[PDB]
RNA sequence: CCUGGUGUCUUGGGUG
DNA sequence: GGATTACACCCAAGACACCAGGCACGAG
DNA sequence: CTCGTGCCTGGTGTCTTGAATCC
């Protein structure tokens, strides 16, 4: 009961930082994967 | 003493979490809600 | 507490009635007066409380012109002025009144 | 290595505050108080544990 | 009687005539709870009226005060406030009555009391868990620290039971790092850590050979003796009592410039009182503190030598529960001083008029009455202006949803550790909880494992005077501390009574 | 002449000291008691004078020759901040520390007390002794309407109307002068004595409403 | 409508729905800005136009 | 004869 | 030296102090 | 009828000293 009650907030914080790191990443019409600055993260999404 | 006190009130009006010195207090005893504290944290303007 | 308009000393009002002013009563005669007289020569309104411990060597006392008076509490500013009839009587005695009201 | 430290002590003679400098030479167990104002100097023995408050205390007793 | 007299003084030169004004507090008397209407009429208050009309069920408290007037040319029952009465206690008007008349007062015979009534609302005090006082605990320190082991103790008196000060003994030096592995202590109101040998010398025992005879009781133990080696050499140059006491005073948070002729006499107070005050505070008894200090260092090194585990902070025998009694005394103590200073500040104005004060005009009962009411109503444990830093949640509205919930709520305990600090150690069900707190009953969520509930047959010690126990020990063969030598006593057992080392006995089995 | 009394390097020093707000007069008192009590003993208090100016909140000034005497004067005083906060005053600043510092018939003042608090009034005259001043004021009356007052539950301002008083609830004293409920109204205005300390004579700012009226 | 519900609508790609929820269905407000200095310092009397 | 405003800041106890 | 420490929701339970001045009532 | 004392309301202004890991 302690573990479930404690470690739920540990993983809740993990998910929050992950979402903010990745929220602006979108597939564009040329197949590239880019963020809001237009930086290329992958030249083709999922490599396939 | 009077000029430093004007500096003090203008400072804690904007930020009342200045490190190393006592907080401005209301007559009720609880700290004054400065503008900086209005924006930060779960209930502030941005996250809330 | 009241302040003597002539010398600036601060004392409980009844003292002005009981013993007169310890600096001034040779000319002011408050000891042998009525309350109306005491209240015309002493003021309930004054500012700047001064402990004078050493009248004769204090510069503060010399500035306030209390250097020839007795150790005690004095006031920097005493509001009101002596009544013209009392000023006239003091002048008959060779005493020159310099108002302490600013 | 010697330690040159400024202090917030008042000189017992000239009365200027925040003008006493303490030089502690532990290699020879000799502490030195100096006044940045009137220029006096006081010397006293120090151990390894001493601090500017230890010799400034010895200076108060050396006067009285 | 903790501060039994107030004293003033003026050296009359205005024929000097020292006129000490003195006020002495005497007997306490209690009256049954009384409702005083705006009318002025009074009557006995029973709880049912108190709930309905949002009143406070409280007793007026009267205190004898005595005036005295020393003069040297060279009262009665004053009311101090109202104290809330716990229902069904000995001072509640329901304790008598008997079953027939209980029904007429609209009180239910299944209601077992144990709670207060404040502005019509039923408030129960929650037992507060704290660490025991006057016990030595040894803990290990984390890797990025020059300290590896620490001994700690919070000293608290027996009378009142109240906190005083806290003291630590830190062992510096990491594993093959920290060079000289010496030991310094921490003293209340001193800014810096002071090596152990220096404080031993500062108490009146100066040659090395006596110092080591007070700590280690085994001359063969060369490992322990090697670890005390650097402590001797780093405090060698302090070779007598006077320069030791002065070394202390030069750090103890005072003013600058109190000279050696007096800076000793200020440090002698910091050693006589505040440092281990639970042993004694009268003069000429420094033998007990020196012997106790040696015990601490001995315990510190046993853990550092891996001959004894570090103490388990969760062992229930090292814990105490503060219930209604002790909690009120600590709050009443704070408020009674506040009332005291208002009396003192009022005498200095009312005696310049040279008019006999009518006493009843110098005791404002609002200080205690509003103080107790506010803290019981909000749970904020302290002066109202200091609501933060004070502990919250000590008083709570009594849950009356069902009968079982009332029983549980009156038997609840709280550990005030927080929600800050994750880990598990204060939250786990420790083995020593068996039979003392319930293994099943604990809240879900943030309080899980921190709020506990007393097992069905548990009880709480009310407290007992230690003085009869001392008399019994000396009558059956306990030998004083001045007669004790590790060479002669290489095998006898040490005897502790409330954490102070008081004697030694050679045959413990019969005792 | 006052100019011959200016301080010199031969005069004692003056130190300022921080004290608890509102306790400045008490500290000056306490210093005097200590001075007088120790006069002629082997350990006299070597201060000459001490004083506190209202305009300078939280400070006492103490006259002496050595700093140690300042510490001696304040030792044990519960109203003084324990921090070693005293400060030296320059000789050229001394007299300003002791500077002691209006009201004319026909001028305006603002009332500071009572139902007329905050109201503009004309100074009509002052007492012979010199304490209270007779003020001409726009009244705030009810003509006894609900009889069988405070500044928060007062009436609107309106000139006294003697025919309204005649109708509803009055002594004629002269041409245009009536005493109504023991107050005097002349040509519609209240004439009432106030302590001079109960009026404000400086920095008055007439309001929009006052510009419309007067 | 908390931070975690915001993220779910992004994942669905329902950008239109998310805009409406946080404006028309809540605290939508009209402001005037100056085309030169970009501040909300415009004084707008709408009946006088 | 259409419009129509009832608080906040905490603390504590709970639900998933 | 600070900053970090799951999400949402329900409900009950609370609130400035001291000093000075003025006015009214009671007693002489 | 006058003076003194007590109570209430309004205005102005603070201070005896007394949870833990990480970057
Ligand atoms: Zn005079
Ligand atoms: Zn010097
Ligand atoms: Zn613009």
């Amino acid at each position: 009961l302690i573990d479930t009650a404690v470690k739920t907030a540990e993983t809740g914080y993990i998910q929050r930082r992950l979402v903010k790191a990745l929220e602006d990443i979108m597939v564009h019409y040329d197949g590239t994967t880019r963020n809001s600055l237009g930086d290329i993260i992958q030249f083709l999404y999922g490599e396939d | 003493e009077v000029e430093q006190l004007l500096q003090f009130h203008v400072a804690t009006y904007m930020d009342n979490d200045i490190a190393g010195q006592p907080q401005a207090l209301q007559k009720s005893g609880r700290p004054v809600k400065a503008i900086r504290a209005r924006l930060k944290g779960k209930e502030g303007r941005l996250r809330g | 507490e009241r302040a003597c308009m002539l010398c600036g000393i601060v004392l409980p009002g009844r003292v002005f009635m009981q013993n007169g002013c310890p600096n001034c009563d040779s000319v002011l005669n408050l000891r042998d007066s009525d309350q109306a007289t005491v209240n015309e020569c002493t003021s309930s309104s004054f500012e700047g409380l001064v402990a004078v411990g050493d009248n004769e060597h204090s510069w503060v006392a010399k500035w306030l012109r209390v250097d020839r008076f007795q150790p005690g509490l004095y006031a920097v500013r005493v509001d009101g002025r002596l009544p013209s009839d009392i000023v006239a009587a003091l002048e008959q005695y060779g005493v020159y009144y310099r108002p302490r009201d600013g | 290595i010697k330690q040159k430290l400024e202090t917030q002590f008042t000189c017992l003679f000239c009365n200027h505050d925040n003008s006493v400098v303490c030089t502690l030479d532990k290699k020879n167990s000799i502490g030195l108080l100096e006044c940045k104002k009137c220029n006096l100097s006081f010397q006293a023995p120090i151990n390894s544990l001493s601090q500017p408050i230890d010799i400034y205390s010895d200076w108060i007793d050396a006067c009285e | 009687w903790e501060e039994p007299r107030l004293i003033l003084d003026q050296p009359a030169q205005h024929d000097n005539i020292n006129k000490r004004y003195e006020i002495r507090f005497g007997k306490i008397y209690l009256s049954r709870p009384t409702m005083t209407e705006a009318d002025g009429t009074t009557h006995a208050m029973f709880p049912q009226e108190a709930r309905l009309r949002n009143l406070t069920y409280s007793s007026p408290v009267y205190l004898d005060m005595e005036k005295s007037m020393f003069t040297s040319i060279d009262g009665n029952k004053v009311h101090i406030g109202k104290v809330p009465i716990m229902l069904r206690s000995k001072f509640c008007s329901l304790r008598t009555l008997d079953e027939v008349d209980l029904y007429k007062m609209k009180e239910c015979p299944y209601d077992m009391g144990g709670y207060f009534v404040i502005n019509g609302s039923e408030k129960v005090l929650i037992a507060q868990e704290r660490s025991a006082a006057n016990i030595v605990q040894v803990f290990k320190k984390a890797a990025p620290s020059p300290i590896s082991h620490v001994a700690e103790i919070r000293s608290a008196l027996e009378k009142g039971s109240r906190l005083i000060s806290t003291m630590q003994i830190k062992l510096y030096g990491r594993e093959d790092k920290g060079t000289g592995r010496t030991i310094k202590a921490t003293l209340p109101y001193v800014k810096q850590d002071i090596p152990i040998v220096i404080v031993f010398r500062a108490l009146g025992v100066v040659p090395d050979g006596e110092i080591l005879q007070h700590i280690c009781y085994d001359e063969n133990d060369w490992q322990m003796l090697e670890m005390l080696k650097p402590c001797i050499e780093e405090g060698f140059v302090i070779q007598d009592k006077e320069v030791a006491l002065d070394f202390i005073g030069r750090r103890g948070s005072a003013a600058l410039g109190i000279r050696r002729e007096k800076r000793i006499q200020y440090a002698k107070d910091i050693l006589q009182k505040e440092l281990l005050p639970h042993i004694t505070q009268e003069e000429g008894f420094e033998t007990r503190k020196t012997f106790f200090l040696g015990y601490m260092v001995n315990r510190l090194l046993l853990c550092a030598l891996e001959r004894k585990d570090q103490d388990d902070r969760d062992h229930f025998g090292k814990k105490r529960l503060d219930l209604a009694g002790p909690l009120l005394a600590n709050l009443f103590r704070i408020l009674f001083r506040k009332l005291t200073r208002e009396i003192y500040r009022y005498m200095q104005r009312c005696i310049e008029t040279d008019r006999d004060f009518n006493l009843n005009l110098a005791v404002k009962s609002t200080t205690i009455t509003s103080g107790l009411k506010y803290s019981l109503a909000t749970g904020n444990w302290g002066e109202q202006k200091k609501a933060m830093s004070s502990r919250a949640g000590v008083s709570q509205v009594l849950n009356r949803y069902t009968y079982s919930s009332t029983l549980s709520h009156l038997r609840r305990t709280n550990t005030p550790i927080g929600r800050d600090g994750k880990l598990a150690k204060p939250r786990q069900l420790h083995n020593t909880h068996w039979g003392l707190v319930c293994p099943a009953e604990t809240p879900e969520g943030q309080a899980c494992g921190l709020v506990k509930n007393l097992s069905l047959l548990s009880g709480i010690s009310i407290g007992s005077p230690s003085e009869p126990i001392i008399n019994f020990l000396e009558e059956w063969g306990m030998e004083p501390l001045e007669d004790y030598d590790p060479a002669q006593h290489t095998k006898s057992t040490r005897i502790f009574v409330n954490g102070v080392w008081t004697g030694i006995h050679r045959d413990p089995s019969m005792l | 002449p006052q100019r011959l009394l200016i301080p010199t390097v031969d005069d004692p020093g003056i130190w300022g000291v921080k004290v608890r707000l509102g306790k400045e007069k008490d500290v000056v008192r306490q210093i005097l008691k200590k001075k007088l009590a120790r006069e002629g003993t082997k350990n006299p208090l070597e201060i000459y004078s001490a004083f506190q100016r209202d305009s300078f909140k939280g400070h006492v000034y103490i006259e002496a020759r050595k700093a140690e005497a300042i510490n001696d004067a304040l030792k044990g005083n519960v109203n003084v901040f324990s921090n070693n906060s005293k400060f030296l005053v320059g000789i050229v600043e001394y007299k300003d520390l002791l500077r002691p510092v209006k009201l004319t018939r026909g001028s305006y003042v603002r009332v500071k007390n009572g139902k007329f608090k905050g109201d503009l009034a004309q100074v009509d005259e002052v007492l012979e002794n010199g304490l209270e001043a007779r003020l001409k004021l726009v009244p705030r009356l009810d003509y006894g309407k609900d009889l069988s007052y405070t500044s928060k539950f007062r009436p609107a301002q309106r000139l006294f109307s003697e025919a309204e008083a005649r109708v509803h609830e009055i002594r004629r004293d002269r041409d245009g002068f009536v005493t109504y409920g023991g107050e005097e109204y002349y040509e519609g205005f209240l004439y009432k004595t106030f302590r001079l300390q109960n009026l404000i004579v400086n920095s008055i700012n007439p309001t929009l409403n006052e510009l419309s009226l007067f | 409508f908390g931070e975690m519900e915001r993220d779910c609508m992004i994942a669905h790609g329902a950008a239109g729905f998310l805009k409406e929820r946080l404006m028309e269905a809540s605290d939508a407000f009209r402001v005037h800005v100056c085309g030169i200095c970009g501040l909300m310092s415009v004084i707008a009397n709408l009946k006088k136009n």
